[PDB]
């Protein structure tokens, strides 16, 4: 078994093993996480 | 060249901000764009003008248009006013000193509102950014901020330091404890957005988008964890349009509290709170009625709850105005009568008085004692002209024309007119001639103060543009009927001479000062120039994306400038009709462009509110001037050219007048401070038997141990490697104290084990050499407690693997 | 949906109040219902820290027992995720321990899909068990330093 993507759509599960539910996330945290993906996608 | 600067701003009595009222009948603070104004309602004159500084047109003056005032609050106790601008900056203003005292900038958006605390030591701010910041006036800093609201704060209420109520655009009413800087309870007032929040003792009232107004009981000392604020009933206000603001007024003699809801529409609703006796008195009849009806006592209780809102409050009266009320505020409270002052978007201040006896008003309808419209244009000034003497400027607006002297900045005479599109002065400034949208031609005599003659059928369609010869004998009309009509003055009356048919409507008509040529602007984007005398086609200008809105002719008359909705100003030579160059001066369309008299230099105004000072020869912008928040509609140049006047949709007319520690030490230094502190605490305890750390607000054991976490592991083995043994003994003493507190050890046990155990490896020879017995006791205590923690985890892991293995094995039997 | 939104908002605010107050047992239930992994991770983490100073505490231990099948599925997906990470497995190991001590071990088996989750928990648990034990072995250095000190 290996940690993968979130089964539930509004949730973010990283390979660290930490699950991040969008509703409880703060807006500042949501912004950086959105930017964090953007770097991941850009090079990919 | 010589720079252009703005001498003054005038024509805007009231801007888009709240009204602030002070008693002396009552003077009123009215916003004037960035400027702030004090008017006296009864007299109607402006007592003074409050300018921040940095006069427009100065080089130091910022390019970007100055932020307009959104909110105003005056403190009676301190006699101080705070101003909230569009950008979000808060400036503290002293009414007596007439200058800003303090500058606060914590909001990136304009402020919804501001409230000085009763003491005056602090102010609470609510901004569209959804940030609520409290600033101490003496400290001049923001003590704390609240972020939880997801949208703009329409209102907030803090009578007591201990608790705050915030109403927000998202529809959530949140109770806040200022001491803890957190929200304790949240409830949705309305599915829509809650615009107005007013609190009167326990009673709290909120207005959403839809008409329903909700009444809330609040008890601070409930201490139930829920229902600090509870809704008792819901009452529908008559106006469908939302209520922007709510306020409460209480009459001292009888203690009755009345409140108004200020709706977006012109209607304003006022409501009265019933006394407890009349309510209990009132409920008794209702009970008696239902007993007569025969309804069940359970149904009787049902009726009481349904109408419970009706019992609490009683409708009082409605106030209606000609124009929509942007802001309104209570002025006077008395048992005999009440008086409320309202400010509308139409730049007028109206003061309304209502007499009431017992339950309901005595007057059938509210009456306004005073209205301030002397210096206010009801509608935007469409066309502006400057007389030949230039002393008097005429401002043409829908339903109102007014002629203002530059020195006074005030109207001399006012004339009733239609939806005028074009305004012009006759020679000598004696008479003013305008063109309506209906197509009727209006001619006013300034001295007479009345119209001389109207020709209703002079033109069927709207008079788009009007221009006159230098002599003034001949008048040319450009308009929507696609025919240009020439009119000759005869003794003074107007008579049609000839009409020239055109394929397209004449948006603009311009005659050269020498009167040799006449220019016509058409919706076909083609500019036709005719000799004025011979009335024959001369040359054409093409290529504009959209029709040219303005045409101007130079003094030398060899030059024609054409401004269009294409957003490019083009410069066309008259001799052959060639374009010398094309400029994209303004992002949005350039409504009007004018030549500076006796100069090839030309002024341009556009919808983006910019006024630019452009030289034709250079083909570049000399200077850029921003002073109007909204689009500047028209630009007029003085005959001398010294000063240029501009009017904008903001109803403000302005004159522009020509004038690091690398890894290792961070463990060393941290270790020295923490160990030195713990030793001092131990030494102090032995007696019974630092400032930086206090700023850190962490225990000495936590602070260093945090520093270990910050250090990267890949450099860690070398950081421990650099350690001198004297610090290693310090490090060993550090751990033993960590070992005392079990929770900290368990939290980061794996890191600790690795740190101790490597450092012993490196210095194992000098550890054994040390002859300190108490050090051995330190080692012994560290060992024993470290064993128990590790054993506890291993026992936990050992149990789980066996149990889970058992569960899998049992399931296998069942399904095998 | 307005009523559901009304109830959901109240649950969020009550959850935040409990966490600030430290009422983990009530916070644990709200986080479980709201499906808040951080608040679910944080309640258990700092609750354990208090326990350091049967498994978590009497009140919370009862709360985990009352969970029906559905929350037991959701809780133990999180423990599987936490177990994978060596910095957060300790929280997972204590939570899974409380489940085995407060539920019928016949019952957890029939709950569909739980073997598969239980399948993923074993390998990481064994890896952690192989760890720590090594730490205990190479912790006996402290004895060798002491006996050399004794000479």
């Amino acid at each position: 078994y290996n940690v993968g993507k979130a089964e539930k759509d509004g949730e973010i599960r990283l390979k660290n093993g930490v699950a991040m539910s969008k509703e409880e996330l703060t807006r500042e945290d949501k912004n950086r996480l959105r930017r964090a993906l953007k770097r991941k996608r850009s090079k990919a | 060249y010589q720079r252009f600067e703005q001498a003054a701003a005038f024509g805007v009595i009231a801007s888009n901000a709240n009204c602030v009222w002070i008693p002396a009948p009552g003077q009123l603070i009215t916003s004037a764009l960035e400027d702030v104004n004090i008017w006296d309602i009864k007299t109607g004159d402006l007592v003074s003008k409050l300018s921040d500084g940095l006069p427009p047109g100065a080089s130091d003056a910022r390019g970007a248009k100055p932020a307009e005032c959104t909110y105003l609050e005056a403190h009676k106790d301190t006699d101080l006013l705070a101003v909230g601008y569009a950008d979000g900056v808060i400036k503290v203003w002293d009414l007596m000193s007439k200058t800003v005292l303090l500058n606060f900038n914590g909001h990136k958006a304009a402020i919804t509102l501001l409230q000085f605390d009763g003491t005056g030591t602090r102010l609470i701010s609510g901004s569209k950014d959804s940030n609520i910041i409290v600033w101490d006036l003496v400290g001049e800093v923001g003590l704390y901020k609240l972020r939880s609201h997801k949208d703009s704060i329409t209102g907030f209420w803090c009578q007591g330091e201990d608790w705050l109520i915030s109403t927000s655009k998202d529809g959530m009413i949140k109770l806040w404890d200022l001491k803890t800087h957190q929200c304790i309870e949240t409830h949705i007032a309305h599915t829509g957005e809650c615009w107005g929040l007013a609190v009167k003792d326990d009673l709290l009232i909120t207005t959403g988008t839809d008409s329903q107004v909700k009444i809330w009981k609040l008890d601070i000392e409930n201490d139930k964890m829920g229902g600090k604020l509870t809704e008792m009933g819901i009452f529908e206000k008559q106006s469908k349009q939302r209520g922007l603001k709510i306020e409460f007024i209480t009459n001292s003699s009888d203690k009755t509290s009345f409140f108004y809801i200020q709706n977006a529409d012109k209607t304003i609703e006022t409501f009265r709170i019933r006394k407890e006796e009349e309510i209990a008195r009132g409920l008794k009849k209702r009970e008696k009625r239902l007993k007569e009806k025969g309804l069940t006592e359970e149904e009787i209780a049902k009726s009481i709850k349904e109408s419970y809102s009706s019992f609490i409050l009683h409708p009082f009266q409605t106030i209606r105005s000609l124009y929509k009320i942007k802001s309104a505020s209570w002025t006077t409270v008395s048992s005999s009568k009440l008086e409320l002052v309202l400010t509308t978007s139409s730049n007028t201040i109206e003061y309304y008085s209502i007499p009431y006896e017992k339950r309901d008003p005595t007057s059938p309808a509210p009456l306004k004692t005073h209205t301030i419209e002397l210096q206010g244009q009801r509608t935007d000034v469409r066309s502006i002209d400057i007389s030949d003497d230039n002393k008097l400027l005429a401002t043409a607006s829908n339903g109102s024309l007014k002629i203002w002297n530059i020195k006074t900045h005030k109207c001399i005479r006012t004339f009733e007119c239609g939806y005028a599109l074009t305004c012009k002065f006759l020679p000598g400034g004696l008479l003013v001639i305008l063109g309506t949208r209906n197509g009727e031609l209006q001619l006013f005599d300034l001295a007479s103060s009345s119209l001389l003659d109207t020709i209703e059928d002079a033109h069927d369609a709207a008079i788009w543009s009007l221009d006159l010869t230098s002599d003034g004998k001949r008048l040319v009309t450009g308009s929507a009927d696609k025919t240009v009509k020439f009119w000759d003055f005869k003794v003074l009356k107007l008579h049609h001479d000839t009409t020239l048919e055109l394929t397209d409507d004449i948006l603009c008509v311009r005659v050269s000062p020498d009167d040799r040529y006449l220019a016509i602007s058409l919706l076909d984007n083609t500019v036709k120039v005719f000799f004025l005398d011979s009335m024959k086609f001369y040359l054409s200008l093409y290529g504009h994306k959209l029709p040219v809105l303005s045409i101007d002719i130079s003094f030398d008359s060899k030059m024609i400038i054409t401004s269009s909705a294409d957003k490019n100003i083009k410069i066309w030579g008259l001799d052959f009709g060639d374009c010398h160059k094309s400029l994209f001066a303004h992002q949005d369309s350039i409504m009007n462009v004018k030549f500076l008299p006796q100069s090839h230099n030309f002024f341009s105004c556009s919808k983006d509110a910019v006024v630019k000072y452009w030289d034709g020869e250079k083909f570049e912008c000399i200077q850029k001037l921003y002073a109007h928040q909204s689009e500047v509609w028209a630009l007029a140049v003085a005959t001398d050219g010294g000063f240029v006047v501009s009017s904008s949709h903001d109803h403000s007319i302005r004159i522009w007048e020509e004038t690091s520690l690398k890894a290792g030490e961070r463990l060393m230094e941290a270790l020295d401070l923490g160990i030195a502190e713990i030793e001092g605490l131990e030494a102090y305890n032995r007696d019974m038997k630092n400032a930086v750390l206090i700023a850190v607000n962490k225990t000495p054991e936590q602070y260093i141990m945090d520093t270990l976490l910050r250090i990267r592991m890949s450099q860690l083995e070398d950081a421990l490697m650099v350690m001198p043994f004297s610090y290693v003994l310090k490090f060993l003493k550090f751990i033993d104290t960590v070992m005392q507190n079990k929770t900290l050890l368990h939290s980061h046990l794996p890191l600790i084990c690795k740190n101790l155990f490597f450092i012993i490896k490196f210095n194992h020879k000098e550890l054994v050499s040390q002859k300190n017995e108490e050090l051995k006791l330190q080692i012994n205590r560290v060992k024993t407690e470290l064993r128990s923690a590790l054993k506890s985890t291993e026992d936990d892991l050992g149990f789980n693997v066996q149990g889970l293995k058992f569960v899998k094995q049992q399931w296998n039997l069942r399904h095998n | 949906e307005q009523e559901k939104a009304k109830l959901q908002v109240e649950q969020e605010q009550s959850l935040q109040n409990y966490m600030s107050k430290g009422d983990w047992t009530n916070a644990f239930l709200l986080a479980m219902t709201l499906d808040h992994p951080m608040r679910l991770f944080n309640v258990l983490k700092r609750a354990l820290g208090e326990s350091r100073s049967v498994i978590f505490n009497e009140e919370l231990d009862q709360a985990i027992s009352i969970l029906n099948d559905e929350q037991l599925i959701l809780l133990m997906k999180r423990c599987r995720d936490w177990n994978t990470n060596a910095k957060t497995h300790t929280i997972a190991q204590r939570t899974i321990r409380c489940i085995l001590m407060h539920h019928n071990i016949a019952k957890l088996s029939e709950i569909p899909g739980m073997v598969k989750i239980v399948d993923a928990i074993i390998p990481y648990t064994q890896r952690h068990f192989t760890r720590v034990d090594n730490l205990v072995e190479q912790s006996y250095i402290l004895d060798y330093a002491l006996v050399e000190m004794d000479k």
